[PDB]
Formats: structure tokens, sequence, C-alpha cells
């Protein structure tokens, strides 16, 4: 606000609420892994270098 | 009598029973 005006009072209390709108968007990609290689993780080998 | 190999090899891990153990992994859904 500019209060310099002697005869001019602002009509508003300067608390103007403003609504906006959200926009959701999917984020999806194909992915893959080898279960035949995963079985080495499943079986916890330790017997040979 | 004739001697035969016991373990199938050194590189493979025990048990010698092999397939009988892995079947339990499916149903659940010294060296």
């Amino acid at each position: 606000r500019v209060a310099s005006g002697a005869g001019l009072p602002t009509s508003r209390q300067t608390t103007i609420m403003v609504t906006k709108y959200s926009e959701k968007s999917p984020i999806t990609i194909p992915f893959e892994l080898s279960a035949a290689c995963l079985t080495y993780l499943r079986e916890t080998f330790e017997g040979t270098i | 009598t004739v001697s035969a190999p016991a373990t199938y090899g050194n590189f493979v891990l025990s048990p010698e029973n092999a397939v009988t153990a892995i079947s339990y992994h499916s149903i659940l859904a010294d060296s």
C-alpha cells in the first residue's frame, strides 16, 4: 500500500485469498531383473572363491 | 566291491542330496 494519499483509504485489508489448482502426473517405467541370477542372492553361497 | 566317487565334485556345495532340498524352496511359495 501507498499511504501518501490524504483522502484515499484502501478498500481492502490486503488479505486477498487466492485459490489455485493441482495437476497430478504419473511417473512409471518398465523395469526388469533376472530371477535366475537372483537365486544366488536367495541361497547365500560361501563355499568357494 | 568297487570304489565309487562320493561327492560329485569339490566345487559344488553340500548337501549331496541336492534336489530333495531345493524342492522345499518351491513348495513354500569338512570340504
